């Protein structure tokens, strides 16, 4: 056949590219970073009405000051989350402090290209790249609030706002026009709630969508359904307002 | 300290006319404390008999090991193991643990099913085979057993006679050993049948 | 470096055949004929010494090998494969038996050991099956005389008489005609020589034929005396001269 | 060293001394002998400072990891067994630690677990560890009641350490108090034994044998 | 042809080529441009940072390996992290064990040898990134160009990445000029920005878009980004 | 060492174990239960080295429960004891052996008979009407050798033990803080909460 | 590299089937037929020897019936050599169990273990599976007489009567036709021979082409006894049952 | 030694070996689970490609991981055993170290992890199995029902089915299961389960087995009669119209 870490004639790694495709098929995830916190929202997208929506966990906590959202083959994200939680906790044990959001992200991205059938560079025992992208958001004293997009390629970009998943090209275009350096946390919330509604196949309600944020004061929190439902109602009103 | 003097016990085997006998006491103690008066030290796999003195846990482990090995042997060879062969299996199994040996004193007894010839053999803890024609002793009262046997023994005794001889050897030797006694059992073996008799002795 | 062939090279085809075993058997088919016959008091195995050149010294190449003092082997197929199989067999007779029980293994068990070695070359990663079929003849106290055949698959079966290789079909047929359960060793040797003649194209004498027997104990071949229970090997390769003497009464 | 921890109606009282010695040398009179695993768990340190400090801080990291993984507060039983099993892995290596793992969970209520480097893990109501333990036990055993008030309980612990600080040459410095409630532990100050002794003597009338 | 001889680095084509290696080199060309040039007192790295969206950051392209050494990358970022990390260890080793700063020429040899191993064995893949190493050691200022093929060359200046050829011709021209910008970092840096803008086309170098790094005689390898590079735009 | 006693009567096995846990100069606990239920009809008592004691007991418990789930069946007492003997006989020749002695009392539902097994840390196993570990046997065996009868009722067994515990509380130098008694029979394992004065 | 020559013995077909297992089963279907019939007072194992000659030594032969334990035996259908590899490990597992618990291994536990080993070659390792199917006839004190079957996939099931190898469809239909819960060993012995007799691809069904074994609990004893019939014994029972 | 990447990505972003693993599940006998207000019921259908089996010994479809949790599945039988064993082992280890039995979600997340892992490790193919895991968290009375698949993904359901014709039976459940009023009885819950299976089992008294799980390790499997009784009362519900 062909090696799992082979280069295409264009200078790209097949498996990594094909990986990005699976990610495109995943549920939408959006992140907005403001000077008042970072918001992270996702599309639950249950496959049947019998599936209990709240058992869908696409937004998880890394540490009190770091949380993340996922899009793609979600099962592939578990070992990534584990590695992240361990990395942040370990850092605290060694340095009696919080791990910087960038550092935590870089650690996760280090697993990324550790795949192959015997690549001469160490002992990368993992048959294929991860099939899921991650939005890592957090806060730290040196660079305040931050949003990162970690891909199976091993590269991670910092964004003021970013969307990954099925409705990303569309949603990202929206974020391009909506984002500005002075958004309030509440604005970002509605804004994320709004874009999700535009790209989601289903009609967005507090059961097929979920919000969350991370603030320096209270850290990472996942908004419960009641809290979001109200924010949803508030959006419908401001939209019908003009 | 001495793994061979913790539990106590003895075993003795003798050859007679077209027969062999193997006997042992039934004591199992923890130094001065008597713990069991039913710890038999004789086992058999087919028509081959094995007595074992020494550290009780090893006596138990070795029996379990030889059962295991003689079982597979039967399944592959499609016949029961013979005295001479088992003796070699015992030897090599013990030597395999040359630098971390089982603290035991094995004794093999039986009659070759094809030649009818009687057979007994002893081993040190690391497998050295002692193949005597007369008798073999083992245990905390082995010195006494050597004395008893050397005097009481004579060649070609009949089954009924060898029984008396081996029993008197075992009995009087055990009574001069603090760690032996509390019961005894004697096996009289012939080509066709094997009788097992429990003896009556002091219980102190 | 490092053998990275950790997967089987012999696998099942849709028809359920195991290709490499089949091909190996085909290689056996092209090999020089060899045979074995069991008598009431012995066994004989024989083959043809197909000298690959007149400059070659046929004696320096034995197709009939002693595995234990009471067991011998002969084959048909790839000579180099046979040679290593004999080395491995002689060693396994020791490591898995003599060093444990203090005596040589009985024919069926040693055969079983060889068979296992062959079966593994049929499933282990990175290898091909052995391209040979062996005929092993031996004797042991509780089983008497026996003759076995071991094929590339690792399968083995007991025979009264049989042949393998080039003219196996013809030879097997000729054997079925002359074999009975009352043959004496000499009779089997005779029948063996006749059977082998039909398979030989050119010269047929004690220098072109290789033949051994599993029979009585040869105390003269022990090398020492003093131990009553040690009487000598039962395996004995016949000499060029010994064969010719019997060819005259052909 | 003298450390104690006891269970009662209002939760758990934890009191320790703060002296560090190497032979007859007093290395410190202001050492911390209580590790704040996290806001709900406390650990006492007796024996080797490095060993206790290191593994109890590590315990903290393992508890945190548990709560992230199970989205639920770790039980005192479970936290104590993590330490216990770690320590048991090193049995024979020379670790030296006598410790009390204390917490208040909804599921268990007030819970104290004694854990030492021999691998021993014991659940109990009252525990005293250290070269001053016997002194503290004397005071504790005769005044302990399950229905003690949080105020009196705190004092009993403080007094028990005081008794030990006085008689045990390897105990003293100051007393560190802690009250453990289901909502977390509450620090109750650092009481210099020096001043505490004279004060207690006068107000209580005890320590009559000492001239003040 | 090619298709049958490009499935892995362990295969030579009928003409003696190594396609996987060549495909790797392709990843560099697709990378943002970066430039390097040195006088006799300093060495400079000017790199164009590329952004994903206008809501994204401009990926860092310069990495410090020690106080006297550093590099710029073009291609797979992860591979530069690995290679620079290895360079960091090698510099660290030289210091700890021999109390000696690692020679820039020696670093080059070490990078070449690490890259070569990934082009002769089954299973691995060549590194897909180009590197420009600058540093001041016991023999002055230095600039090196590293190619995934394992080829490392010492130069006065150069550029790698998309449209790199612009800056490269400019430098090959300005040579006699900048090679003498001794004792004046600002002049060397400006010359670097002038070479890099020779590869622009899309936009123009902005504040959060330009990245510069310098090292020399009495200047520990330091990196300037944003406001700090404003005085060069 | 602690007190580990066992007596097999007509239809049950009774195990008595001291409640004290002493660490050096002080008795840290006087309510310790030195036992683990291996299965509904099998109980194991233990005494020995500080940490090894419980770690071993719980390790054995885990394995039996796992076997019970996998096979949806309860291993016979004899089976559970051979498993335990082997575990200790392995340990005796390892880097750091388990210094634990145990008594295994179980009711064989298939044979409908109680069984008592004594196994020391070396993997020495024996089946007895009654047994003990440590010094305990020294003070009690003469009493059991005297009053023991194969047809004793559970009530008679408890009276014979009480006698043993009294002798122990008289001649033994240490205060083991009384014992916890448990009965194992056809209906399972139950604890005699009233022995502090039975 | 090597990848080029890897058959990939452990992957799924687009239909979710395991190529190798399927092909191995196909291989097994050309193997001599083996029958297993469980009665109220025993179990019967019978097998047809594939390929034979006048010169084949039958007294010293065994290619289908193997003793695993003193209470368990198996009938083989497939590659003999592969079977022997599995049989030996099965024998070792039985003894390990015995030494650990001092009780003979329950029949299902041994079967599940052997099947688990087979299942392994199905999910990892890159090796061909064993071209073997077993019929297990054994007895234990928890379920008494039991009859099991395991194939290349690693699946196993219990039966009152069953067959493996060639013409199993024909054999199964005939068995399902005349089997009765209250059968007796002697009845089953007869059913077995009749079934093989009608499914043979050979002319007649003679003794030299059969192997026979029974696991009974000899009333005059109280223990379990396995009996691997000898040439002459098969020849006899072959006449009695009316097949001469 | 063998570490070939069997589960890799294809151009369209799919992992065929995992995809084909699902196909093996579709082929397996149907399985269903529905949770009542105070229990969970697991139903499985029995094949009939061959019938002359010994039901006493032939491996049952519902397995107990611990005394309070059960696991059923659809797919390769040989594969399910590996998962069941690992799950049973992890159940004991959890009790040994946390001194508390596993929650149903925990046990599920474990099994799922093993599955996910087999989708990106060299030399191994994914599990051709999908599972339904049900039970009651220690000291809790709220019923739990989870489902896992080859990919390693898992989630909880009010009711769910897997295996052949699961498409059919799921529909039945989607228009016969009200989250507002879940089968408030062990009886009416078992009935709804039997009804859902009859949509695909086609008259199979001996082809339908049910297991009822109640709080506090109360688990029991119904007998042919008990079930057959439910079938009977159901065929009448139809005829009576
Ligand atoms: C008490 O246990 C003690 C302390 O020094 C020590 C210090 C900090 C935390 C752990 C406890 N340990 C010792 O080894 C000395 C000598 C006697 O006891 C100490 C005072």
């Amino acid at each position: 056949d062909r090696g799992v870490s082979t280069f295409s004639p264009e200078g790209r790694l097949f498996q990594v590219e094909y990986s990005l495709e699976a990610i495109k098929l995943g549920s939408t995830a959006i992140g907005i970073a403001t000077k008042e916190g970072v918001v992270l929202g996702v599309e639950k997208r249950a496959t049947s009405p019998l599936l209990e929506s709240d058992s869908i966990e696409k937004i998880v906590e890394i540490d009190r000051h770091i949380g993340c959202a996922m899009s793609g083959l979600t099962a592939d994200a578990r070992s990534m989350i584990e590695h992240a939680r361990t990395a942040a906790v370990t850092h605290n044990l060694y340095y009696d402090e919080d791990i910087n959001v960038e550092s935590l992200t870089q650690s996760v991205c280090d697993l990324a290209l550790r795949f192959g059938e015997g690549a001469s560079g160490e002992e990368r025992l993992m048959s294929r790249p991860f099939g899921v992208a991650l939005l890592i958001a957090g806060h730290d004293a040196d660079d305040g609030y931050q949003l990162f997009h970690a891909e199976p390629s091993g590269t991670f970009y910092r964004y003021n706002a970013k969307a990954i998943g099925s409705g990303s090209e569309g949603a990202q275009a929206e974020l391009l026009n909506e984002w500005h350096s002075s958004l309030t946390l509440k604005e970002a919330e509605l804004l994320v709630l709004k874009i999700l509604k535009q790209v989601m196949e289903e009609k967005l309600d507090e059961n097929n969508a979920q919000l969350s944020c991370i603030t320096k004061q209270d850290g990472f929190k996942i908004y419960d359904n009641e809290k979001t439902a109200e924010l949803i109602k508030e959006l419908k009103e401001k939209e019908a307002a003009e | 300290s001495d793994p061979s003097s913790i539990n106590g016990g003895i075993v003795v085997a003798m050859t007679g006319k077209d027969c062999v006998a193997i006997a042992c006491d039934l004591r199992l103690g923890s130094q001065s404390l008597g713990v069991s008066n039913k710890f038999e030290k004789i086992f058999h796999y087919g028509h081959v008999f094995l007595g074992i003195t020494g550290l009780a846990t090893d006596v138990t482990t070795l029996n379990e090991m030889f059962r295991y090995k003689t079982n597979l042997y039967k399944l592959k060879e499609e016949r029961a193991i013979e005295p001479e062969t088992f003796t070699q299996l015992v030897s090599s199994s013990l030597y395999e643990r040359r630098f971390g040996p089982y603290f035991v004193g094995p004794v093999v007894a039986g009659i070759n099913s094809k030649s009818g010839k009687p057979f007994i053999a002893g081993f040190d803890l690391i497998g050295c085979i002692d193949e005597a024609k007369d008798f073999i002793v083992s245990g905390t009262a082995s010195d006494q057993l050597f004395g008893m046997c050397e005097s009481l023994y004579e060649p070609n005794l009949e089954p009924e006679d060898l029984f008396e001889t081996i029993s008197q050897a075992l009995l009087n030797a055990a009574d001069r050993d603090a760690l032996s006694g509390w019961g005894a059992v004697v096996y009289i073996i012939k080509k066709d049948e094997v009788v097992k008799r429990y003896l009556k002795m002091r219980q102190d | 470096m490092t053998d990275r062939y950790s997967f089987s090279l012999t696998t099942f085809s849709p028809s359920g055949k195991l290709g490499q075993i089949d091909y190996a058997l085909t290689a056996v088919k092209q090999g020089v004929t060899s045979l074995g016959i069991k008598a009431t008091n012995g066994v004989v195995i024989a083959t043809e010494k197909k000298s690959s050149s007149p400059l070659a010294m046929s004696e320096t190449l034995s197709k009939v090998s002693l595995l234990t003092p009471d067991i011998g082997a002969v084959y048909s197929g790839m000579g180099p494969d046979y040679r290593v199989l004999v080395d491995k067999s002689r060693k396994v007779a020791h490591t898995s038996y003599k060093r444990i029980y203090g005596e040589y293994p009985p024919t069926k068990l040693l055969v079983s050991e060889v068979a296992k070695i062959m079966q593994e070359a049929t499933q282990s990663g990175g290898v091909r099956p052995f391209g040979v079929s062996l005929l092993i003849a031996g004797h042991d106290e509780f089983n008497g005389f026996s003759l076995y055949q071991v094929d590339p698959s690792g399968s083995y079966f007991p025979w009264k008489a049989t042949a393998i290789g080039k003219g196996s079909v013809a030879a097997k047929t000729f054997l079925e005609k002359r074999w009975n359960d009352e043959l004496e060793l000499e009779d089997a040797i005779h029948i063996a020589l006749l059977t082998l003649k039909e398979s030989v194209e050119g010269e047929f004498n004690g220098d072109t034929i290789e033949l051994a027997i599993i029979g009585d104990e040869n105390p003269d071949l022990l090398g020492y005396t003093g131990i009553p229970t040690d009487k000598g090997p039962r395996f004995r390769k016949l000499t060029s001269q010994e064969i010719n003497d019997r060819l005259e009464a052909l | 060293t003298t450390t104690l921890a006891f269970r009662f109606q209002g939760g758990i009282i934890v009191a320790v001394d703060s002296r560090a010695t190497a032979g007859n040398w007093v290395a410190s009179q202001t050492v911390k002998k209580v590790i704040e695993i996290n806001p709900f768990l406390l650990g006492t340190m007796a024996g080797g400072a490095a060993d206790c400090q290191f593994w109890e801080t590590w315990l903290g990291s393992q508890c945190r990891l548990h709560e992230l993984r199970e989205k639920e507060r770790i039980s005192v039983a479970a936290a104590s067994k993590i330490l216990s099993n770690l320590v048991y892995q090193y049995k024979g290596a020379g670790l030296s630690m006598g410790t009390m793992i204390c917490g208040y969970t909804r599921k268990e209520g007030p819970t104290i677990y004694y854990v030492d480097s021999d691998g021993t893990r014991l659940k109990g109501d009252i525990f005293c560890v250290g070269s001053g333990q016997t002194f503290a036990y004397g005071v504790l055993d005769s005044n302990y009641k399950w229905d003690l008030s949080v105020e009196d309980a705190l004092y009993l612990g403080k007094r028990s350490i005081l008794a030990a600080a006085h008689r045990d040459a390897y105990s003293g410095g100051s007393v560190n108090l802690y009250h453990v409630t289901e909502d977390g532990w509450i620090y109750h100050g650092n009481h210099d034994v020096g001043e505490l002794f004279w004060k207690v003597k006068e107000e209580e009338g005890s320590f009559n044998n000492v001239i003040g | 042809f090619r298709n049958n001889y490009d499935g892995d680095t362990v295969t030579f084509s009928p003409t003696g080529r190594l396609f996987q290696v060549e495909y790797a080199l392709e990843a560099i060309k697709q990378g943002s441009v970066t430039v390097g040039l040195r006088s006799n007192t300093h060495a400079v790295l000017v790199a164009l940072k590329r952004n994903a969206d206008e809501l994204s950051s401009y990926q860092k392209k310069i990495i410090k390996c020690d106080e006297h050494m550093g590099l710029s990358l073009a291609g797979l970022a992860p591979d530069a992290r690995v290679l620079s990390n290895y360079l960091r260890q090698q510099c660290n080793y030289s210091s700890l064990v021999f109390n000696r700063k690692l020679a820039v020429e020696r670093a080059g040899h070490l990078l070449c040898d690490k890259a070569q191993k990934n082009t002769q064995s089954y299973g691995g893949r060549p590194y897909g990134v180009g590197l420009l190493i600058i540093g001041y050691d016991k023999s002055g200022a230095h600039l090196l160009e590293f190619q995934p093929s394992g080829n490392v060359t010492e130069l006065y200046g150069t550029a790698i990445g998309a449209r790199s050829q612009g800056a490269k011709t400019y430098l090959e021209r300005t040579l006699d000029t900048f090679i003498k910008i001794d004792g004046n970092p600002d002049e060397l840096i400006k010359a670097g920005v002038e070479a890099i803008s020779q590869s622009l086309r899309d936009e123009s170098l902005t504040v959060d878009n330009l990245s510069i790094a310098i090292v020399g005689k009495d200047t520990p390898f330091t990196i300037y980004d944003g406001e700090a590079v404003a005085k060069y735009i | 060492m602690d007190i580990i006693l066992g007596i097999r009567v007509q239809d049950s096995v009774i195990l008595a174990s001291s409640k004290a846990v002493t660490r050096g100069i002080s008795v840290l606990k006087d309510s310790d239960d030195k036992t683990r239920q291996l299965s509904p009809h099998t109980l194991m008592s233990f005494a020995g080295e500080a940490g090894d004691t419980v770690q071993f007991a719980e390790y054995i418990q885990a394995n039996i429960q796992l076997y019970s789930i996998r096979e949806d069946y309860e291993l016979s007492p004899q089976a559970v004891s051979s498993f335990v003997r082997q575990e200790l006989a392995k340990s005796i020749r390892s880097r750091r052996p388990y210094q634990v002695n145990v008594l295994i009392g179980g009711y064989d539902k298939k044979k409908n008979k109680p069984e008592l097994y004594q196994i020391d840390y070396l993997g020495t196993k024996v089946e007895l009407p009654y047994g003990a570990h440590g010094y305990s046997g020294f003070y009690t065996f003469s009493l059991l050798d005297h009053h023991y009868r194969p047809d004793m009722t559970t009530e008679e067994g408890l009276d014979l033990l009480k006698l043993c515990v009294q002798e122990l509380e008289k001649r033994m130098p240490m205060d083991f803080k009384g014992v916890i008694v448990k009965i194992v029979d056809k209906d399972g394992i139950r604890q005699v909460d009233d022995f502090q004065a039975q | 590299g090597s990848r080029r020559y890897d058959s990939r013995t452990t992957i799924f077909s687009p239909e979710g089937r395991l190529y190798q297992v399927e092909y191995a089963l196909e291989s097994i279907s050309h193997a001599g037929t083996a029958i297993g019939i469980m009665a109220s007072d025993g179990i019967v194992l019978a097998a047809e020897r594939k390929v034979t000659s006048t010169l084949l030594e039958q007294d010293t032969s065994t290619e289908k019936l193997y003793k695993l334990n003193d209470k368990i035996a198996v009938a083989v259908a497939g590659l003999t050599a592969d079977a022997e590899i599995l049989i030996n490990t099965a024998r070792i597992h039985a003894q390990n169990y015995l030494k650990t618990y001092n009780e003979d291994i329950p029949v299902e536990i041994l079967v599940r273990r052997l099947s688990d080993i087979k299942q392994g070659y199905t999910q990892h390792g890159g090796l061909r599976p064993f071209g073997v199917s077993f019929i297990y006839a054994g007895y234990d004190d928890r379920y008494g007489y039991q009859l099991y079957t395991s194939n290349p996939s690693g699946n196993y099931t219990g039966w009152k009567a069953i067959s493996v190898g060639a013409n199993t469809s024909a054999a199964q239909t005939l068995l399902q036709m005349d089997y009765k819960d209250d059968m007796k060993v002697d009845d089953a012995i007869e059913l077995a021979l009749k079934t093989l007799s009608k499914t043979t691809d050979s002319s007649a069904l003679t003794y030299d082409r059969l192997e026979f074994a029974t696991i009974r609990k000899g009333a005059n004893d109280g223990e379990v006894y396995q009996k691997i019939f000898k040439p002459q014994e098969i020849k006899d029972i072959l006449v009695k049952t009316g097949i001469t | 030694g063998y570490d070939r990447a069997l589960s890799i990505f294809s151009p369209d972003g799919h992992i065929f070996q995992v995809e084909y693993a699902l196909e093996a599940v579709k082929r397996g006998t149907c399985a269903v689970g529905v949770k009542g207000k105070n229990c969970v019921v697991l139903g499985c259908e029995r094949r009939s490609t061959l019938k002359l089996q010994d039901t006493r010994i032939t491996p049952s479809k519902v397995s107990k991981i611990d005394s309070h949790v059960v696991l059923s599945f659809s797919g390769l039988n040989a594969d399910s055993r590996i998962l069941i064993e690992k799950a049973r082992v992890e159940a004991q280890s959890h009790r040994l170290t946390l001194e508390d039995p596993v929650t149903v979600e925990y046990l599920t997340r474990y099994v799922a992890g093993v599955q996910q892992r087999y989708t990106q490790s060299g030399g191994v193919r994914p599990f051709g199995v999908s599972t339904l895991i049900a039970g009651f968290d220690p000291r809790d009375d709220e019923p739990k029902l989870y489902q896992t698949e080859p990919s390693g993904i898992y989630s909880s359901w009010s009711a769910q089915t897997i295996g052949r014709n699961s498409k059919t039976v799921r529909e039945f459940l989607e228009k016969n299961y009200d989250r507002k009023e879940p089968p408030a009885t062990v009886e009416e819950c078992v009935k709804l389960t039997v009804r859902s299976l009859l949509e695909v089992v086609q008259t199979g008294a001996k082809n339908i087995e049910i297991t009822v799980v109640k709080p506090d390790s109360d688990i029991v499997a119904l007998s042919s009669e008990e079930i057959n009784q439910y079938v009977t009362q159901i065929e009448q519900e139809k005829q009576e119209q």
